[PDB]
RNA sequence: GAAAUUGUUGAAAGGGAAGGGCAUUUGAUCAGACA
RNA sequence: GGAAUACUGCCAGCUGGGACUGAGGACUGCGACGUAAGUCAAGGAUGCUGGCAUAAUGGUUAUAUGCCGCCCGUCUUGAAACACGGACCAAGGAGUCUAACGUCUAUGCGAGUGUUUGGGUGUAAAACCCAUACGCGUAAUGAAAGUGAACGUAGGUUGGGGCCUCGCAAGAGGUGCACAAUCGACCGAUCCUGAUGUCUUCGGAUGGAUUUGAGUAAGAGCAUAGCUGUUGGGACCCGAAAG
RNA sequence: AAAUAUGUAAGAAGUCCUUGUUACUUAAUUGAACGUGGACAUUUGAAUGAAGAGCUUUUAGUGGGCCAUUUUUGGUAAGC
RNA sequence: GCCCUGAAAAUGGAUGGCGCUCAAGCGUGUUACCUAUACUCUACCGUCAGGGUUGAUGCCCUGACGAGUAGGCAGG
């Protein structure tokens, strides 16, 4: 809101909080992104480094979602379980009957490799695992089932 | 006149009451302000400055967090004591029981310090029960991790994160990110 | 509660009343302790020139300075060193322990102060009148033994004349003791400084410089 | 509230450092030394007057 | 002069006594009696102006 | 409301004073007022009136004679500071004068007939002794003034 | 029915501008404290 | 030969005159004087007396006297300026709003968060309510194909507040979050190494490298708002010669 | 070969004893690093001061200067 | 050394003026005096700080400090 803004403290001083000298002006040194290769270079190297330039290939007409692989880790996984269930099949700890993870029902992609998960194996039903969530499931009994 | 050797009228750099206008915590302030002077117990100014903070300066303690420091030798037993907010963390499993003194406990963070038989106590609670703040373990959340702080320190060959609103190759990768074009940060 | 008052009471009673008369001892001992000092280099004078010698005086020990110029256009290294110590003030005064460290305090301070060997009864007349102390900062004024005895007794120096012997005499808590002292506050000297123009030299025309002896006609005047 | 200064004011020069009791009735601030008859030998007096 | 400063430690507390190994600056002077046997003080004059060249 | 009520107000107990430490002490006269003093008046009614001082009253002023048959001024008191203390002295032994005190002068048109006895009961006694030393009388009959030249700060009286 | 600006009347001041500040004189004027 | 005096210095020696000040408001303190009971000039003025009880003090104002005072506003190293704008008065008259942002702050919730495109609803632009998605965050790294975060109580060392034990204390030992320094491990990039295999050229185990990244190492974010700053906009307000 | 100016040092992150680690290095169990365990805290190793020290973010204004002493360059000189 | 000559410019005129000659001049010494928003002590306003204590933006005790364009913040 108005009343708290300074340029109502700076009612009865001259040039506002602008200075005497080089008062406030429309556009000294150019409007917008003007001369970042010349008077402006020093601030765009340092704070924006690789600004000029290109890097990499083109691409043409890319859809996103193309690539669209939504990434979990280990590290959860066990959220998707629901809670009440969840202490169930954490006793159990059975390969008789272990529950089915359908990852890509949940809405993720690739299952990756962070964290550690308790021993009681599980069904993974996934697209994409990295080479460590396998390993990470199979050491607890589980497997990892290719979907899609 | 006088040569001053240092800068008149310098206030202290320190907050001596929190910013915030919530009522209770300014309770929780009246109290510990009355502890913190009228008992030794060095816990008491801590929390009672601790009480002050800005919102940055009270970052989530996590449930795990917790876990992991009763996990330290004859720690086991001790209240915990965070001045703020308690998360909850899927990543854990077994969580041991205890009971910690909070600001604000997260559903997630209460349900799971209650269903391992633990409880939940807030700042006046764990007042009556350590009055010099007897048994207790204070916790701090790590405040350097903010995003915000990826930018601080911004400079040539810092390694720091730019200021950008968009991100991928073609965004800022190339005149001076690469030898090959120009020169490298 | 009625009864353990007196209790209390009659205890710090004769606990003031003790340390009472062991300030009353004390003073009384250093009184001998100058007046037969004094006697002895007298003494010691005469019997040099008896013998056909002459007795050459040790060199003072302490020195007493006050700040005579203003706080403008002082160059940097003198500024610095005005302050380390503790003159920041036009007329301001301190004492210094005399050693070469900080005779060279006194060279390089030499045009903005005067300075001198004080007496005792400039040293008294300056700590009861002029004498604060230095309490967390504030500046406290010295009306009560404890006040002393509270801060410096740890050192010794239960009483305002034993600050003053402690002072005068330099010696082991000088550098304690006196920084306990605040600085002192002088006024300008009552009857004038007798030279028409202060800043030269005393050998040159008075005001700046050490005077040596005639400091203390000085700072008796200021305060 | 108040500065005292105890070089007036008794009450206060004898709220510190008593002794300014013994000081006052022992005078002392008089008090003639005693009275020595060394003569400054000859050399010292031949230099003294010289030129 | 920390080799020196532990051997004049030790030496004083196999004798319990006391250290101060930290350096004073120069003290500023004693009471000194210098005789005139042997020297009669020599007195001196300011010199008149004189051409040498 | 025209205007929003204090949240304070101050308290209507009036507070008690200190226990001051200020004794009444005597007053010390000058070494010059001693009673029977040939006094100048300085100021006031009588001023310039050549009187005799009789007694110190309690309330620290003095008791004046003068005497009435003489001069005109009646027993009366004076104020030391403004009484300029001559080196001339007759002698008050004859003059009672104890009865002559603070509540002497009590405020309790006319004048009370004790008042006049008691004037001429000193009065009698005083010219007598003026008569002792010659002009004495004529002296105390006179007004005083400085006349042209005079310096009060050499003059001695 | 404001201001600039003007008529009359009333008080005042004024030896080459006027107006300002501190201080008291003078004149004019006026508030505050007790039954 | 015996003094005196000057000079300089000291006295917790005694005393005369004048000036300004009287803060504070029960008591607490340090004392002093007394054999004593008491007393005091000892942590800030009391006693006694007089006059007036109103324009008397005082305020206001006009005048007079003394001393002092150049015309503001702006640019400027420098303005009272022989720099510029301003004869006078009134009323108007200039850092806004928006989109997207940096910090900081407060609030809500928190590994999540954002009800208001929309639907329900209504006392009807409000309030109240909600399904599916979506945006940001929860994974990084390569131009890219692609690969993708625990040797170890999520590591060692050096400091760390708090807490714990011993201790009457002074201290001693234990644990040590945040944070800082440093050595290590993990993930991507790059360069080696090239095992078991295989279809013979596919595959890439294992162990390395003064190399590298806006990374991991028991999450902090998301949203709403405020000041301040950013940019685009007529963009603080008025102004070209032009096109 | 000065004066004034200037670099470094005046301890606990130190010192000493003992003896662990290693692919470096040595003819060599030699050294070089980094450690375990033991010893020494009064003055805790000059002075003075210190009214506190350290640390982070963010943003205004400025980027015409001018003068005095001394040092000093161009100029006969200058309110250059 | 002081004094004289050397020593010529334009409106009328400046040891600041008047004036001053064993000075009111020049050199030097000795005191006394005058007076700054500076020093010293007190009262008051405010700012910062430290401490106490259950109109809480609270009440109280204590010390230090106070220049300012351009500019920042803060209370109004
Ligand atoms: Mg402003
Ligand atoms: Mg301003
Ligand atoms: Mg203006
Ligand atoms: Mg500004
Ligand atoms: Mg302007
Ligand atoms: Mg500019
Ligand atoms: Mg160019
Ligand atoms: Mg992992
Ligand atoms: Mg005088
Ligand atoms: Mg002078
Ligand atoms: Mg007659
Ligand atoms: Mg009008
Ligand atoms: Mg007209
Ligand atoms: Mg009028
Ligand atoms: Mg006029
Ligand atoms: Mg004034
Ligand atoms: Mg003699
Ligand atoms: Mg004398
Ligand atoms: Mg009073
Ligand atoms: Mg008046
Ligand atoms: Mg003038
Ligand atoms: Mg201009
Ligand atoms: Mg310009
Ligand atoms: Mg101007
Ligand atoms: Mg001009
Ligand atoms: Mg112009
Ligand atoms: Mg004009
Ligand atoms: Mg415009
Ligand atoms: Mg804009
Ligand atoms: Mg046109
Ligand atoms: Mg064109
Ligand atoms: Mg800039
Ligand atoms: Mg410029
Ligand atoms: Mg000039
Ligand atoms: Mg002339
Ligand atoms: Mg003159
Ligand atoms: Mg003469
Ligand atoms: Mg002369
Ligand atoms: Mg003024
Ligand atoms: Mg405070
Ligand atoms: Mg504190
Ligand atoms: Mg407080
Ligand atoms: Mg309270
Ligand atoms: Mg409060
Ligand atoms: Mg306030
Ligand atoms: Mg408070
Ligand atoms: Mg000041
Ligand atoms: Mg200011
Ligand atoms: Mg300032």
């Amino acid at each position: 809101p108005s009343r708290f803004t300074k340029t109502r403290k700076h009612r009865g001083h001259v040039s506002a909080g602008k200075g005497r000298i080089g008062k406030h002006r429309k556009h000294p040194g150019g409007r917008g992104m003007a001369g970042g290769q010349h008077h402006h270079r020093i601030n765009m190297d340092k704070y924006h480094p690789g600004y000029f330039g290109k890097v990499g290939m083109r691409y043409f007409h890319k859809q996103q979602a193309h690539f669209w692989k939504p990434v979990l880790n280990l590290d959860k996984l066990w959220t998707l379980i629901p809670e009440d269930k969840r202490d169930q099949y954490l006793k159990s700890a059975s390969k008789e009957t272990a529950p089915v993870i359908d990852t890509l029902a949940a809405g993720y992609g690739k299952i990756l490799g962070k964290g550690r998960i308790p021993n009681v194996p599980v069904i993974v039903k996934a697209r994409f695992v990295s080479k460590l969530a396998e390993e990470k499931i199979r050491a607890a009994g589980g497997v990892v089932e290719l979907i899609a | 006149g006088i040569d001053h050797t240092s800068k008149q009228h310098k206030r202290s750099g320190h907050r001596t009451a929190p910013k915030s206008d919530n009522v209770y915590l300014k309770l929780l302030v009246k109290l510990y302000t009355f502890l913190a002077r009228r008992t030794d117990a060095p816990f008491n100014k801590v929390v009672l400055k601790a009480l002050f903070l800005s919102k940055i300066n009270r970052p989530p303690v996590s449930v795990s967090r917790i876990a992991r420091a009763l996990k330290q030798e004859g720690a086991a037993n001790k209240t915990v004591v965070v001045v703020g907010t308690v998360t909850d963390d899927a990543r854990i499993f077994e969580f041991p029981k205890t009971t910690v003194a909070a600001l604000r406990f997260t559903a997630g963070a209460r349900a799971k310090i209650v269903k391992a038989g633990g409880e939940c106590i807030t700042l006046d609670q764990l007042a009556v029960r350590a009055p010099k703040g007897q048994n207790t373990l204070i916790l701090r959340g790590p405040r350097n991790s903010r995003e915000a702080v990826r930018h601080f320190g911004m400079g040539p060959h810092k390694g720091k994160a730019p200021r950008i609103l968009s991100t991928g190759r073609k965004f800022e990768r190339a005149r001076g990110r690469r030898r090959s074009k120009g020169f490298k940060v | 509660t009625a009864e353990q008052v007196a209790a209390e009471r009659a205890a710090r009673k004769a606990a003031n009343k003790e340390k009472r008369a062991i300030i009353l001892e004390r003073n009384a001992a250093y009184q001998k302790e100058y007046e037969t000092a004094e006697r002895n280099i007298i003494q010691a004078k005469r019997d040099a020139k008896a013998a056909g010698s002459y007795y050459v005086e040790a060199q003072h020990k302490l020195v007493f300075v006050v700040r005579i110029k203003g706080i403008n256009k002082i160059p940097p290294k003198p500024r610095k060193v005005l302050q380390l110590l503790r003159l920041t003030r036009i007329n301001s005064g301190t004492f210094v322990k005399v050693t070469k460290a900080t005779l060279e305090l006194l060279k390089l301070i030499e045009p903005y102060v005067a300075y001198g060997y004080p007496s005792y009864s400039t040293i008294r007349q300056l700590v009861y009148k002029r004498g604060f102390g230095k309490i967390n900062k504030q500046r406290v004024p010295l009306s009560d033994n404890a006040i002393i005895e509270a801060n410096l007794g740890k050192y010794g120096i239960l009483s305002i004349d034993d600050l003053i012997h402690e002072i005068i005499t330099v010696g082991p808590h000088f550098k304690q003791a006196n920084n306990f002292l605040w600085p002192f506050k002088l006024s300008n000297p009552s009857g004038g400084w007798g030279v028409p123009r202060k800043f030269k030299h005393f050998i040159q025309g008075g005001s700046f410089g050490n005077r040596e002896e005639f400091i203390n006609k000085l700072v008796k005047s200021m305060n | 509230v108040l500065k005292k200064n105890p070089l007036k004011n008794k009450q206060v020069l004898l709220r510190l450092n008593p002794y300014a009791k013994v000081f006052a009735a022992e005078k002392l601030g008089s008090k003639k030394a005693e009275k020595t008859g060394t003569k400054p030998a000859a050399v010292f007096t031949e230099t003294l007057k010289h030129d | 002069r920390v080799k020196a400063n532990a051997a004049k430690r030790a030496e004083a507390k196999a004798q319990g006594v006391a250290v101060q190994l930290k350096r004073q600056p120069a003290q500023p002077r004693e009471s000194r009696i210098v005789s005139t046997e042997g020297n009669v003080p020599q007195t001196l004059a300011p010199v008149p102006y004189e051409t040498f060249i | 409301s025209a205007q929003k009520a204090p949240k304070w107000y101050p308290s209507e107990d009036v507070a008690a004073l200190k226990k001051t430490r200020k004794a009444a002490r005597p007053q010390k006269l000058r070494a010059s007022l001693v009673p029977g003093t040939v006094l100048i008046l300085l100021a006031g009614r009588f001023r310039g009136k050549r009187v005799v001082y009789l007694k110190h009253l309690e309330d620290n002023t003095l008791l004046i004679s003068g005497p009435f048959k003489v001069n005109g001024v009646p027993l009366r008191r004076v104020n030391a500071r403004y009484v300029i203390a001559t080196s001339t002295k007759v002698s008050v032994e004859g003059v009672n004068v104890e009865k002559f005190n603070v509540e002497y002068f009590a405020k309790e048109k006319e004048i009370k007939a004790e008042r006049v006895e008691d004037q001429k009961v000193v009065d009698k006694a005083l010219i007598a002794e003026i008569k002792k030393t010659p002009l004495l009388k004529q002296y105390l009959s006179a007004s005083f003034s400085l006349k042209n030249g005079d310096k009060p700060h050499m003059l001695k009286f």
